[PDB]
């Protein structure tokens, strides 16, 4: 018997073992997400361990395996995806080592509180304290506060945990053969050995600064736009040519500018498109809400839900004693049960939700037939993308007026229209200079191109040149601000919403035309499309057992990342804020600062 | 006399389907209405003999093979089928002449922690000759290297379990299966059904 042979065999031998180990896993995991007890935590703790040690073992005895001699690039798939060492590349203290700062930033992270001056009792968390106070708050001096508080208190713990930090990952990442952790992270991107379809870990950087480069003329317009408003709103604070504030933007960082809407509606007279009033003159449930996405699926010949996901799945909040983490879930616990958790309202949102989160099942089951080791969406960015584009139709009015929840005498106009741009630009235009520069700055971190005794310093000069984000307190180099951020201090890339957003509009602009609508993009509903369904499936079968640029090409066809159909949605948005700033200055001086 | 059918269809625990059960059912009247009419049988295709003219003729014997599988391995009881079940379990003929009979038994056969209970082959040197059992622990050897009789590296114990879990998909929840032979050798008829041989009375 040859080597590949051998593999097989071993292959055949884990999947079989892998798929009984994460069940146990993932069913201790599900009821102590439903049922928050004392009890439950040992025994998701329990089945997640041995579903972690029997990883560790079978890691190592794939390693038995020389990839060379294997040609089936299938089976070369997930023997490669389980040779990967990881953290056990290092010695045992260095690995010791580093799970210990990993849970001391989480724990600094999500223990630390701010306690407000003259009131040593009176202290706030991150949530809900500091962000409802960085969502809502329309005081300078209050969100300066909670914006300055929570990084030089919280930020300055995670700065020497995060230099020995880089120094391991750097460390782990370099004894797996790669240049830098950042090249690591890269990685996932990664093809080889597919001729018209590889795809190299450099190859990202050119591709995200190419489509970024783009994106700035419309995130110019935004940002102007955006300075202008708040210009009128805080005259004393705002330079009509510098930088905005950090602090002013939304959130406790900056990552989405969704919460400037109100301060910011072009026409602030004419009100959203809110179908939750409807929702309870009709006495919907959130049965309703899942059945009615369970019909958008099937309209487009996806399966309907199985039979267990009705009877397994917890969509309503469980109330009184038993707890429960409300955070909307969709779980592939695999073996054919597939369930959602989502303590669902009578609300828009949530019916919105109910169809992104619905979205991750139908992904789910599609791949369902795939090796263990190949049940994923093609890179990081596919998944959520594969769920971004399902709430893009249902919000629709065209898709609301067909299903009873939106009046057909309501019209919309052009500044109903303009108004849901301005809104969808503040949340995903307005978050990728965010993402691409703190991954940049991350990818430089780990590449060795920013001294320790430089790292605040090129921070902020990169969110006043890319980001065009003033900080309004000078830092020195004992802050950490971007580990002030879950994804830093927690150990996750951050390309992926970078690359998920371009994705996300490459699908629904494929789909659309497939499904033959007419007019402006944003407006489209891909409901009653079985050819964009099929397209859809073409690719959502696949899993991890093609290279994510062939899982592209069955959708968008084309190999790689494409902006155009990003522009293309935003485009009456585009126009209409270069009209608006016809008498505003565009772009963004980067000396000027709120402290100066 | 009646066949003693009840026997196999309500039987306590089925086999695992690598150790299938036999039941030589002879010299008795066989009541096949009380088959159909008393389980719901989500699955009862008959091959060479029809179901609607069953207790009509006769035969030299009957047998009935019992075990357990999952959802999506019924198919595999059936002529001409390949997998694990066909290959490496239970082997029909191509000139199968009889009935399969399988029906969900989830309520049964299923437990929260894992029902442990059901086992199959998973490797064999090589495939089944219809209607052969093969209930050998031999430790199967992938590789060049002898196995010693352990598990190990290329050397991997033969037989898998299923772990029935309640909670899971339709195709891979328990399936209790009853596969019934219809033999006519060079002998008089045994079993027959409410067939013409009233006429022993
Ligand atoms: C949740 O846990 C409590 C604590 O034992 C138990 O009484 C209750 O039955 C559990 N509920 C479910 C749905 O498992
Ligand atoms: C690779 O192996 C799988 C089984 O693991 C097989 O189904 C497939 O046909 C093989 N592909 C090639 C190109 O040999
Ligand atoms: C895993 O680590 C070992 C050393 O610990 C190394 O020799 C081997 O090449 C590594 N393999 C992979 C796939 O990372
Ligand atoms: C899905 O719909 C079909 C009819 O098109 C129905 O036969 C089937 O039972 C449904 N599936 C479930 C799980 O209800
Ligand atoms: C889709 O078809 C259904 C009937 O099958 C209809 O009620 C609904 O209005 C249609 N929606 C769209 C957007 O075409
Ligand atoms: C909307 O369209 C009307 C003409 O139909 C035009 O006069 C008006 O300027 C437009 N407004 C915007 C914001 O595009
Ligand atoms: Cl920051």
């Amino acid at each position: 018997s040859t080597i590949e042979e051998q593999a097989k065999t071993f292959l055949d031998k884990f999947n079989h073992e892998a798929e009984d180990l994460f069940y146990q896993s993932s069913l201790a995991s599900w009821n102590y997400n439903t049922n928050i007890t004392e009890e439950n935590v040992q025994n998701m703790n329990n089945a997640g361990d041995k579903w972690s040690a029997f990883l560790k073992e079978q890691s190592t005895l794939a390693q038995m395996y020389p990839l060379q001699e294997i040609q089936n690039l299938t089976v070369k798939l997930q023997l490669q995806a389980l040779q990967q060492n990881g953290s056990s590349v290092l010695s045992e203290d260095k690995s010791k080592r580093l799970n210990t700062i990993l849970n001391t930033m989480s724990t600094i992270y999500s223990t630390g509180k701010v306690c407000n001056p003259d009131n040593p009792q009176e202290c706030l968390l991150l949530e809900p304290g500091l962000n409802e106070i960085m969502a809502n708050s329309l005081d300078y001096n209050e969100r300066l506060w909670a914006w300055e508080s929570w990084r030089s208190e919280v930020g300055k713990q995670l700065r020497p945990l995060y230099e020995e930090y880089v120094v391991l990952k750097n460390e782990m990442a370099r004894a797996n053969h790669y240049e830098d952790y950042g090249d690591y992270w890269r990685g996932d991107y990664e093809v080889n050995g597919v001729d018209g379809y590889d795809y190299s870990r450099g190859q990202l950087i050119e591709d995200v600064e190419h489509t970024f480069e783009e994106i700035k003329p419309l995130y110019e317009h935004l940002h102007a736009y955006v300075r202008a408003k708040l210009m009128n709103a805080y005259p004393s604070y705002i330079s009509p040519i510098g930088c905005l504030p950090a602090h002013l933007l939304g959130d406790m960082w900056g990552r989405f500018w969704t919460n400037l809407y109100s301060l910011t509606v072009p026409f602030g007279q004419k009100p959203n498109i809110d179908v939750t009033d409807a929702m309870v003159d009709q006495a919907w449930d959130a049965q309703r809400i899942f059945k009615e996405a369970e019909k958008f699926f099937v309209s487009v010949g996806l399966p309907n839900m199985t039979q267990g996901f009705w009877e397994n799945s917890m969509l309503t909040d469980p109330g009184n004693v038993q707890k429960a983490v409300c955070h909307p879930t969709a779980w592939d616990l695999g073996k054919g049960d597939f369930r959602i958790l989502m303590c669902t309202k009578v609300t828009m949102d949530d019916f919105l939700t109910a169809h992104h989160e619905m979205g991750h099942i139908q992904y789910d089951m599609a791949y369902a037939a795939q090796p263990f080791l190949l049940r994923n969406g093609a890179n990081e960015g596919f998944h959520e993308a594969v769920g971004e584009i399902m709430s893009l139709s249902a919000a629709t009015p065209k898709h609301l007026k067909s299903i009873g929840l939106l009046s057909p005498d309501f019209q919309e106009d052009n500044e109903t229209e303009i108004n849901f741009l301005l809104k969808q630009a503040l949340t995903i235009v307005g978050t990728l200079p965010f993402t691409y520069m703190l991954e940049k700055w991350r990818w430089m971190v780990f590449k060795g191109e920013i001294p320790k005794d430089q790292w605040m310093k090129k921070w902020w000069e990169m969110k006043r040149e890319i980001v065009g984000v003033v900080e309004p307190v000078p830092h020195d180099e004992t802050y950490c601000d971007p580990a002030s951020l879950f994804h830093v201090s927690n150990d996750y890339s951050f390309i992926r919403y970078y690359t998920r957003t371009l994705y996300q509009f490459q699908f629904q602009e494929a789909l659309c035309q497939a499904a033959k609508h007419e007019g402006p993009l944003h407006k489209c509903d891909i409901s009653n499309s079985t050819e964009a369904g099929q397209k859809l499936f073409n690719m959502l079968r696949l899993g991890k057992s093609e290279p994510w640029t062939l899982a592209l090409e069955n959708v968008v066809g084309a190999k790689n990342m494409n902006v155009r159909p990003l522009l293309n949605y935003f485009e009456p948005l585009f126009t209409w804020l270069k009209d608006q700033n016809k008498n505003s200055f565009v772009g963004w001086s980067t000396d000027w600062s709120p402290y100066a | 006399n009646l066949c003693p059918f009840h026997e196999v269809f309500n039987a306590t625990r089925f086999a695992s389907v690598y150790a299938w059960n036999r039941k030589r059912i002879s010299n008795c009247v066989a009541d096949y209405s009380v088959l159909y009419n008393f389980a719901p049988f989500f699955a009862f295709k008959c091959y060479g003999v029809s179901p609607t003219k069953l207790n009509d003729l006769c035969f030299t014997n009957v047998y009935a093979d019992s075990f357990v599988i999952r959802g999506n391995e019924v198919s595999q009881i059936a002529p001409g089928q390949t997998g694990n079940i066909a290959d490496y379990n239970y082997k029909l003929p191509d000139d199968f002449t009889g009935c399969v009979i399988a029906w969900n038994s989830n309520k049964l056969d299923s437990k929260v922690s894992g029902n442990y209970n059901y086992l199959y082959r998973l490797f064999r040197k090589s495939k089944l000759k219809p209607f052969e059992r093969d209930i050998s622990t031999e430790i199967y050897q992938a590789g060049n290297k002898p196995c010693n009789g352990v598990a190990g590296f290329n050397c991997y114990f033969p037989l898998q379990s299923y772990g029935f879990r309640p909670t899971y998909g339709v195709g891979h929840q328990p399936y209790r299966v009853v596969v019934l032979s219809f033999e006519l050798l060079h002998a008089p008829a045994t079993v027959c059904g409410k067939k013409s041989l009233l006429n022993d009375i």
